[PDB]
């Protein structure tokens, strides 16, 4: 086994998205192909936009609700995606079933004798599990030449309230995700929860840390192309005063920012070079 | 103990299933026969979809994977299955059991005198749950077959069984098909995205009776169907178990035990 | 120390029973005999048969209630069984004994004075232990040339009900092992608990994993015979409607399926070869 | 530290007891004497049986092993017992003790003013239990003897002592002998199947005073008897402790300390 | 470092006391003296004597209440005891102090309005510690040429009752150590707790496991003498019926059995030989 | 890192104190100076005694060690104390603090409607206790002195402070002195038997200014006295703290840093 | 890598302050400078002064309330302080938020019917953390040539009372730090808590254990000076009887004792030598 390392980077200063790619080329004598371990890190800003505090009856904010990362080779080349991390979780939780029974009797003495009998049956169930603000699962488009991940807003706690998500729906108050007060006597743009109370990934920066393992045929091209995409989906969260109470609504992927970079991989010399970039701004 | 590795990867566009297979030829000089460790990995999309019924657009249908299918099989008489993981196991649980008594007395300035007697029993059983349970459904010297089956899910107000007919249905939050069913953040990864299998088989091969064998590796899904519609200002929910069974892709690999060569022979469907 | 490995297998496709035997021959210079570590794995199907849903007042199902494995050498040979796993468990549990006492008095003031006192003595015991659906214990027929195990249905929980076993007996409702409802207004063949609620080993496949260590005299035969038996006992579980309530009954080993295989062991060349097989179907 | 191993195995058909004995000759050149580690293993069947009394068929008898007997002995004056496991130990327990007070006040719109005073004590003792406890019953330079004794058992209504006379008896579920007693799944393995002993002794041997020694290894059981019968619409249960004592097999091994040879000399009973 | 091992044994068949001594002679080049690690094991029977079941109004039993072990060299020789195990334990326990406060009010509406206010202050302390039936502490006669231990009855639980000891004293019932029932309508010789309920060391065999480290001057005698003593103190526990209730009393060291053995230690040749023995039976 | 070890052992008959001292000369060639590790061990008897007062035989006296004294000192200007164990430390405690509210409503068929409101606070502090606490009482470049002080004890009605004046006293179970005080099994080992010290000091020594130094190692006790007597059908208990202080033995060791020789010079008292 | 060790010490017998300095000079070939790991240990007495028991209406005691250690090089030399321990702690604690709800109904049958409905909402928060009597944080004067620490009285528990500190203030009783009883019918000099109840560091000796890592330029002076300062701040704690109740007050650093020592560091020969000392007694 012989190991060759290099690194490549690519910035979208405009979107505040940045790609750090770390490459480990592995020559393994027991293996008939070239191996490439590729770690994808860096930065994807949430694209968070504060609400206008001057907004009175109606207000809106934008928040980073989902992050998408993908790593791909080309259909015409000999490069396959053979393994990656993290993989989809078959979730585990702990369960406690308790059954209980009490029986008893009482007696008391006066002029006249008195008495009684008490009996009851308790039962219950307790479940124990881990709760995360954002959840990572594989992209449905994953295949033999492509792996992708969706890091999506999952269980978000307002205060003691929640957990809320992108589609939370109360029949009256709608989506209360970032709604501060149902009956607040305040400006709409001041009736959102405090910025600091919002989950880190909604308001700050996502720092991805994904891994992929790619294989390359020795009789293939000396050089091939790998495409890495960093992307953020920004949701429009808005609240409004109907005269009696406050209600909320969340509009998904109302804004999108995507940073796609293609890298030239030199399998022979174990070098890597940024070739092309694509910065796509979508708005609804 | 020298290892000779080969890999193969392939996707069925049709079914959205990807086989990522590692083949490790094990040259154990302490061992009587040829040996092969087959590591079966990849990605099987959930293919969870939400649709309006054609004949009845008011009726809303969620199709979702109740079970994931995984198997490895051979016809080569020279080949034996000598090990496989995971295997079926005996379930285990922690139990805590309590028996107690109370004997009370009391006095009051009424004046009165009071007595009391009491007995208590409680039992607590404690155990681990998985979203999906992995079961060996059949195995012999020529192959093994697993089913990864929907088991139990975390929800507000407790755990819910996969066999609960009202599962995933919800009071509609809109007119579209999707709105009649729980959001993504209330779905487990194995339904929201899909399954990443991780299975292993060790295979032996008799010497001097032929160099080539054929392996059939089958990945797939059994889809259930959940129906929801609104009648009389109320929600009617129904469930079809085994709505779409054996939605499977089968890939034939040819293994040359002497040259340590592995080729993809065929794939069905594409 | 020198180690020689091989494997042998044998299938009963009819019974869905399969034997995987793994052999480690150990030449140990500090030991005056030949050693054989023998791992027995594979498959024994439960023989589970679903009940007929059309059955009305009376119904029945078959379930895998016990699994028997045994490993033997021949009475005339020099081969002994010197060790094995698993062995019978001298069971351990934790006990917590609590004694408690509370004493107190109360007073209240108005026009007229009032008073009182309360006193209580609590005592209790808690036991903590492991509970398993199926239990593994040694066969009473175990001896110097034979080791055998019984993997038997042990503590089976209906829902919150149980634990039940093969011989559970309620004076009225009989054996409620797989009875769904005592007063269910349904078909008998639909009044069993859900298949999925049944323990894995009752309805699916047992995968044994037993171990044995055998010794062989160096002046003995170059070749000897080891007999390995895989077996399932199937119980007849039945329920019936007497007009008022449902009752149940479990009939043990009402069906039996046995797969016996004899292997030729070549102690000199460290080879193993399937010699004979025996497939026995018993029915009551 | 060179080891020379020998093994012997033998079964008493009569008593259904199997001795699996490992003999490890230890050539420790830092040590003044010959040394031998004897590993005593095997299988002692419970021989739990259920029957009808001959003279009184209505009376039902369960015979079961209260105690398992294990010992190793020698007559060779040149031989010393220099170590053995397990040994007797000082029992230990976790203790938690709590003392508390409550002092309450209250006001009501009766109007009334109320006072309150309260005191609480509790003690919890916490410890491990075994089905069977292992005790050294005697030991000296020529031998050692253990008794593995029935201690305590898990029951659905708490723990039960092995010395409880109503143990294992039950309200009959049929006419047969077996039905008057608890099912197999409520019996511990040491009664349902039997005992797998695991005992060890290290023995020294003086040099230049003879090459041969004789070891007597005795495995066995002490059976209790539990009786049950039905009279006057009620169940009568009785118990005979030490009903059948020293149901033992003795195997004589001859050890040659120079040739490192080990022979079975005799067995009683067969 | 060079290491030389040997062993010595000595039996008192009469007292059922037995000494196993294991010797490790250590030649250490960094040290100007000879070292001897000496492990003392074996058997000291409790001397337990069952009570006579035929005894009616009054009865007695004997139990092993304390075990004494000691290891010594001679005053005139160059052999010192430099270290040993176990040593006296500066005991540790866990404490939890809790202070608590609750305050609350209630209101009720009827024809007439009513009310109330409840307030209370809780405080408590919990201590957590290890409890052992017998306790091991050093002999006060320990010195530079002698180490000894007393393994003494410490905390003995009747059932839920206790812990009791050698000197437990209730003003009425005396010492209830092994008293079964305060008001039992039974024979005195049958009113002791069950044998099996007694601590292991009171009724069975003590197996000591002590360690000592001895030093010897190189210019000293080639041979010296070490004296090892194993001893049991047997207590007389007795109960009696006064007409109304049962009372108990424990008389300490009412019987004593002592086994002293002297061993010749050959520091030059690293041999050890039993020289003298002394079996002393004391009775009150 | 070569080590040269020496040992010394000695007992004071008078005080029943035994010093077991290990002297380890450390030849660290990376180090600028001579080095010596002194391991201070042994046995200090509790000397717990019970007696009748001479002048007043009805008054019962228990004398017991409140504190154990340990120190190591030198006069050699060429010698420095460069390390020692144990050292004084900052105490630590786990704290758990809880704030809560309850808001209740209720309805009765009187008919009446009820409301409820409640607030709860609780704080739990959790920490480790030793029978005796070890404190550095003084230390400098020429020596160090420790005191091992009675702290706290487990009692059946909670923990009791060593400074509690009623400590160890009990309702007499007889006429003798011993009977007025708690039994051995309610006494900690440090009172029932004594103390096994374990202390360490590392010492440096300047080169070329003399080969010999003198070390004074002092082991000892500070005895308290507890008095008990019966008057007016009641038990009167009193306590004298520091009744007998500095009951100490001092041993002088001479250390030759060049020859690596260690001699006992003197002992007071004998 | 090459390592050279030495030690130096300095005593203030008057103040009962003592400095042990341990030096590890590291020659590291991969590093262009000389390295010095310097461990500062020894003794700083608390300066504790018992109160006069004869004091009646008013009394006072002195206690060690804060300890200051510092390590410095000179402004004109090439020696920097590059690292040290301990560093300031970004403290962590564990939080448990619980929300709870119960609802139920009851019924009673006689001649006449009765009923009811009960409902409650509980919520709470629990915090878990470490509490220490004295706290260690860095001196604000810390810089590139100086590191210093303040080991200051932090959370001091009277009995169940507290935690108290140097500035604790009750509007009526003032600072109750070491006040025994609010309404005690005793002498002022006897109304302080027991000495033994006071934290170890307030009444006994502080044993510092600080570490510093210093760097030295190879072209610099062969010899440089390091200044090490050990210091105690003693607080005046006083109590007084106003006729009705007891009140307390704590006056900080009312006394100060400081021990400064300067050491000559020979970087070439890896020797260290005490050069100068400074013993400063401050009193208010």
């Amino acid at each position: 086994v012989t190991l060759y390392k290099t690194t490549a980077t690519a910035d979208s200063d405009k979107f505040k998205i940045s790609q750090i790619l770390t490459f480990n080329f592995i020559k393994d004598k027991s293996y008939d192909k070239d191996t490439l371990v590729l770690k994808a890190t860096g930065n994807i800003n949430s694209g968070f936009v504060k609400p206008n505090p001057n907004d009175y009856d109606f207000s809106k904010l934008y928040w980073g609700a989902k992050y998408n990362v993908s790593i791909s080779s080309q259909s015409n080349d000999s490069v396959n995606v053979v393994d990656y991390a993290p993989k989809n979780q078959n979730e585990e939780f702990q369960v406690q079933n308790t059954l209980g029974y009490t029986f008893g009797g009482d007696i008391s003495i006066s002029n006249g004798l008195s008495g009684g009998l008490n009996g009851n049956t308790a039962f219950s169930e307790t479940i124990n599990y881990k709760q995360e603000s954002y959840r990572t699962t594989l992209s449905r488009n994953t295949n033999y030449k492509n792996v992708g991940w969706g890091v999506e807003a999952h269980k978000i706690m307002n205060n003691g309230w929640g957990p809320y998500g992108r589609d939370s729906f109360h029949p009256t108050y709608g989506n209360e995700l970032f709604l501060a007060g149902r009956q607040s006597s305040a400006y709409a743009g001041q009736n959102f929860i405090a910025q600091h109370q919002m989950p880190l990934l909604s308001r700050s920066n996502f720092n991805p840390e994904f891994l992929s393992v790619l294989s390359h045929r020795q009789d293939g091209a000396k050089k091939s192309k790998i495409t890495v995409t960093y992307q953020r989906e920004m949701d429009l969260y808005q609240i409004c005063w109907n005269g009696f109470y406050w209600a909320g609504a969340n509009y998904k992927n109302f804004k999108t920012r995507t940073f796609k970079s293609t890298y030239e991989i030199d399998w022979e010399n174990h070098k890597v070079k940024l070739l092309d970039t694509k910065e796509t701004e979508n708005n609804k | 103990a020298e290892i000779i590795k080969r890999t193969q990867d392939i996707t069925s566009k049709r079914l959205a299933i990807t086989q990522n297979i590692q083949f490790d030829f094990v040259k154990d000089k302490k061992y009587n026969k040829d040996a092969l460790v087959v590591k079966m990995q990849g990605f099987i999309s959930s293919r969870t979809t939400y649709s309006d019924l054609k004949k009845y657009p008011y009726i809303k249908r969620m199709i979702w994977p109740f079970q994931y299918n995984i198997s490895l099989k051979t016809k080569d008489s020279n080949v034996d299955l000598i090990n496989y993981l995971p295997k079926n196991k005996i379930d285990s649980a922690d139990v805590s059991q309590k028996l107690g008594y109370n004997i009370g007395g009391n006095f009051q300035s009424a004046p009165s005198i009071g007595g009391s007697g009491s007995f208590n029993y409680s039992k607590t059983i404690s155990y681990n749950q998985k979203n999906y349970v992995t079961e060996v459904e059949s195995q012999n010297s020529k192959g093994v077959k697993w089913g990864v089956k929907a088991n139990s899910f975390v929800t507000p107000n407790g755990q819910v069984s996969a066999y609960d007919q009202y599962l995933f249905a919800q009071d509609p939050t809109g007119p579209a098909a999707r709105d009649y069913f729980v959001p993504d953040n209330q779905l487990p990864p194995l339904i929201q995205s899909g399954f990443n299998p991780s299975f292993i088989t060790t295979l032996s091969h008799e010497r001097g009776k032929g160099d080539k064998s054929e392996f059939e590796i089958t990945y797939g899904r059994n889809m259930d169907a959940t129906y929801a519609y609104v009648t009389r200002h109320r929600l009617a929910v129904d469930r079809k178990h085994d709505a779409f069974k054996n939605r499977n892709v089968t890939v034939k690999y040819e293994v040359n035990w002497k040259t340590h060569e592995v080729k993809i022979k065929s794939i069905t469907p594409k």
